[PDB]
């Protein structure tokens, strides 16, 4: 600590000692439902951009990564999370919206967007966590005299809130004159279709996009993946994963009285002080483990080789887990 | 009457309480929490966002000790007064006025 | 954490002349201390008779 | 028949009296003075008492909804742009027995949900509120006594349901002899205080006066 | 130092309560309580 | 059309606050302690003049 | 401007304690002049003889 | 946003902009009606309780 | 002789000044100015900035 070779007399601050943990456990919900990702992946018929499918993902385990035997897209593009890390946590509900679009579009399905689809058909949060998977459908959503089946939404008044559906048909007032619903100069349909053929460029070819939204832990889980449970273990250091939420300490019985809808407790430097045990109702405290500082007392090394050790603000029970003459200072 | 000694206790608790409320700041990061950062992305985004989460504790911590030495010479200069006090005022009698 | 300890290692010694700061200011305090109050070499006493 | 029926409705207005807390999120903290920035009801705001013995009613930034009586009258309330059948619209009818929340999204359904907690000299307030396409509905019911006028203390209000709607509810109207509370929700910050068992018993309202200001 | 809005001046000098400027104090006074301003 | 450091400094926000005690009361303090040295010596320093 | 006030509030108490700063050194010079200056407690003046 | 007078400021014909100090934007010429405009800050303070 | 006092003045100048002609600077970033910043750039780019 010194970086010299000889030590003088005094009382010097080395390190710090800590009681490493022991077990590892994991406590997850009881789970026995998988999550039906086929049925959104593999589909015949998608959903236009202006009337884009929502479904809802709840209670069953989740395999992340069986979506690469689906679909052939080539990356799992994520904001908020890793592609490779979907497995280990887990979030409240899934959300999973399918529709079509054209390859100049796919930039603008991301958080913070401005063009056509992101503000008068499909309009992602500033906060948006979750990915985004587009693949090529040329040779499904495409056929040589036009596919005339997709339909988008460029004349609407104002710009969409995020995750907001507008699947009204009514004509746009782009004059003076009311249209009355029938069209003419300044008054236009909102609605016009693609026009996709495979001699096309690749820029101008359809595409597949199926966005997944995660909702992060604030309610008691539902969607959790692949991860076998651990018996519960009590006022012993140990690893704990509590519902993804990865930490190590001492788990001891609480008498704090959360509410039914509460299950975490928070610290005034924002850190998880108290636990909902997922599979039994119960309330534990975690406290971090024993630790402290570890001064040397030592004359000079030109006098002896015999130290003397300080442990700073811990007990004389605690230490373990001349020499012989342990005292206990202030 | 006694304002001096509660100021000094009080300054003294107010810079640790700061310090550990500066633990729950974000810096520019997607969380203040180091194992949500370690558990969310692989290991290239965690390295950056606890880059920042670095950076901006080892701000806030230099910022304390700076403080702190500011203080220390303050406390010195006021120990010295009272040392001197001690030998003229206690030890013997003064000629100087308000001393 | 041990992946925040490495890349805190690649921030060279600002922790250790932090830590020798604190410990200069805590020496410091205990100097002031001693050379306010210990200024008398014996313990004095008062007499019985007051 | 679907008839008229135009229950004759007289607005009269009253204080909110501090009215109108629930809980941000659904961490437990105790002992904390905690500063949250959200969808808050002003402190000593104008709040309207409608009697029934209906045009329409505006919806912006959530609703805080109030109502005393006991006589099974108010049911649910219809959210939309519209009433019956030009754009998208909401209906959370329910009943005595059994409280349905059966949410509907037919004007083509797209979202249904049924569920029970809803509905249980008492205040039964709730806070309707849309952000993100998310719908939130928090509620508390309280005890009185000397029933005429709001309370004067403190109750906050705890969660009920969150619904991925993701509509827009410009206007709503209330289904029925029946007075209810309305008040209207604004962008505020508030400073609130936990106690040792971790329940709000006190809120600073930063934008009332300067005395507030300075206590946050 | 600016302006004082809520407080009455008065062609009094007492002691400095709270200190706000260029020899302008403020009090709190009975004599109907009211917050008064001063040098 | 000449512009000053001082309101760059005003809009950039940086403001100079205004001290406790004017200069006519540090001079009417400075006259109190000079006529009672003139006219009483050291006891005005001690107690009464 | 709005989004960089949204951005500087992920910062913590900095400038919070550089308020404070601040406000302790303009309490402090006034306390220099008050302790400087003040040191009598009536306002003498001289006789009209000079 | 800011408060636009008329300024007496002699822009050279090939001049379109004017800074300051903290390389901030003072004068502009409006592209329409050859004018030079300033551009002064809103009316800002402190509040003490 | 007075050079002490003066020296008081042109510390606490010399300070705002430098304060105020620090805000020229790019530390890194495309632009001093933060309007054009937010003008250029989308959300996430004006962000970094
Ligand atoms: C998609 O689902 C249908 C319905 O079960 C199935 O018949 C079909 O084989 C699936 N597609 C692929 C490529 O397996
Ligand atoms: C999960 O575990 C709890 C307690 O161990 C039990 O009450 C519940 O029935 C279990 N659920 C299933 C689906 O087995
Ligand atoms: C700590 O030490 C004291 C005296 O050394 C002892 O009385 C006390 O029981 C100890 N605390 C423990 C063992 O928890
Ligand atoms: C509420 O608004 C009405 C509108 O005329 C007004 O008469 C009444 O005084 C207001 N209530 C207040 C300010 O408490
Ligand atoms: C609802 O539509 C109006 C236009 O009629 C628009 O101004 C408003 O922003 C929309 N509200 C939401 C929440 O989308
Ligand atoms: C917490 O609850 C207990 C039991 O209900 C009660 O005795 C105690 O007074 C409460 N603490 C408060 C209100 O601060
Ligand atoms: C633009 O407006 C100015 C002022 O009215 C006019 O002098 C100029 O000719 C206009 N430019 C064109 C191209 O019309």
């Amino acid at each position: 600590t010194l970086k010299s070779f000889t030590v003088e007399k005094g009382i010097y601050q080395t390190s710090n000692f800590r009681v490493q943990p022991t077990e590892s456990i994991v406590r997850f919900p009881n789970i026995t439902n998988l999550c039906p990702f086929h049925e959104v992946f593999n589909a015949t018929t998608f959903a236009s951009v202006y009337a884009w499918n929502r479904k809802r993902i709840s209670n069953c385990v989740a395999d992340y990564s069986v979506i690469y035997n689906f679909a052939p897209f080539f990356a799992f593009k994520c904001y908020g999370v890793s592609p490779t890390k979907l497995n280990d946590l887990c979030f409240t509900n899934v959300y999973a919206d399918s529709f079509v679009i054209r390859g100049n579009e796919v930039s603008q399905i991301a958080p913070g967007q401005t063009g056509n689809i992101a503000d008068y058909n499909y309009k992602l949060p500033d906060d948006f966590t979750g990915c985004v998977i587009a693949w090529n459908s040329n040779k499904l959503d495409s056929k040589p005299s036009g596919n005339y089946n997709y339909l988008y939404r460029l004349f609407r008044k104002s710009k969409l809130k995020p995750f907001e559906r507008d699947i009204s048909t009514e004509i746009y007032q782009a004059g003076n004159r009311p249209c009355n619903g029938v069209a003419g100069p300044n008054c236009y349909s909102p609605l016009q279709s693609y026009g996709f053929r495979p001699t096309y460029g690749v820029g101008h070819q359809p595409y597949r996009v199926v966005v997944l939204s995660f909702e992060l832990l604030h309610a008691p889980a539902t969607v959790c993946g692949p991860k076998k449970s651990t018996n519960l273990v009590k006022n012993k250091c140990v690893n704990f994963n509590f519902n993804g939420l990865t930490g190590t300490g001492v788990l001891t019985e609480s008498n704090k009285k959360f509410l039914p809808f509460q299950q975490f407790g928070r610290d005034i430097a924002d850190t998880t002080d108290a636990v909902r045990d997922p599979q039994t109702l119960e309330i534990l405290d975690i406290t971090p483990c024993s630790f402290g500082g570890v001064s040397v007392i030592t004359p000079g090394t030109n006098t002896s080789n015999q130290v003397a050790v300080l442990y700073q603000g811990v007990n004389c029970t605690e230490v373990p887990v001349t020499g012989s003459n342990v005292f206990q200072t202030r | 009457a006694l304002g001096k000694l509660q100021d000094v206790v009080n300054h003294n608790a107010q810079a640790l309480n700061t310090l550990v409320k500066q633990l729950s700041s974000k810096f520019g990061a997607i969380s203040s929490v180091l194992n949500d950062i370690l558990s969310r992305l692989d290991k290239v985004e965690a390295e950056v966002q606890i880059d920042r989460l670095i950076t901006g504790r080892l701000q806030s911590l230099q910022t304390y000790v700076t403080q702190q030495l500011i203080r220390a010479a303050e406390i010195r200069a006021s120990a010295n007064l009272a040392a001197t006090k001690m030998s003229e005022c206690v030890l013997g009698q003064s000629k100087r006025v308000d001393f | 954490s041990t992946e925040c300890s490495n890349l805190l290692l690649q921030y060279g010694s600002f922790c250790t002349q932090l830590k020798r700061a604190l410990t200069g200011i805590a020496v410091e305090q205990d100097k002031n201390t001693q050379e306010v109050f210990a200024q008398v070499k014996q313990i004095y006493k008062t007499p019985p008779i007051k | 028949s679907q008839c008229v029926n135009l229950i004759t409705r007289t607005q009269s207005y009253t204080n909110s009296f501090t009215r109108g807390v629930y809980y941000p999120d659904k961490v437990f903290r105790s002992s904390v003075l905690h500063s949250t920035q959200d969808l808050f009801l002003p402190f000593f705001s104008n709040v309207t008492w409608f009697h029934a013995i209906n045009p329409a009613l505006p919806f912006n930034d959530g609703v805080y909804f109030a109502s005393t009586e006991k006589s099974n009258i108010i049911r649910g309330w219809i959210f939309g742009t519209t009433l019956d059948s030009k754009t998208q619209s909401l209906l959370i009818v329910n009943n005595a027995t059994n409280v349905v929340i059966k949410v509907c999204e037919f004007q083509n359904c797209t979202f249904e949900y049924v569920s029970q907690p809803f509905l249980m000299k008492n205040l039964r307030e709730f806070v309707f509120k849309n952000i993100d396409g998310y719908f939130k509905i928090y509620s508390k019911h309280t005890p009185i006594n000397l029933e005429r006028d709001l309370p004067q203390g403190f109750s906050a209000l705890e969660p009920l349901v969150d619904l991925p709607i993701g509509i827009n509810i410009t206007r709503f109207q209330t289904l029925l002899a029946a007075a209810y509370y309305v008040g209207y929700l604004q962008p505020r910050t508030f400073l609130l205080k936990y106690n040792e068992n971790g329940t709000i018993t006190d809120a600073v309202d930063c934008a009332l006066d300067p005395l507030s200001e300075t206590k946050c | 130092a600016g302006c004082l809005i809520g407080a009455e001046y008065v062609n009094n000098s007492y002691e400095c309560d709270i200190p706000i400027g260029a020899g302008i104090c403020a009090s709190y006074q009975t004599q109907s309580q009211s917050i008064i301003a001063y040098t | 059309a000449a512009r000053d450091l001082i309101c760059a400094q005003k809009f950039n926000g940086l403001t100079v606050l205004p001290p406790l005690l004017t200069d006519e009361m540090i001079a009417q303090y400075t006259s109190a302690l000079l006529a009672g040295t003139i006219t009483s010596g050291w006891t005005f320093g001690a107690g009464a003049a």
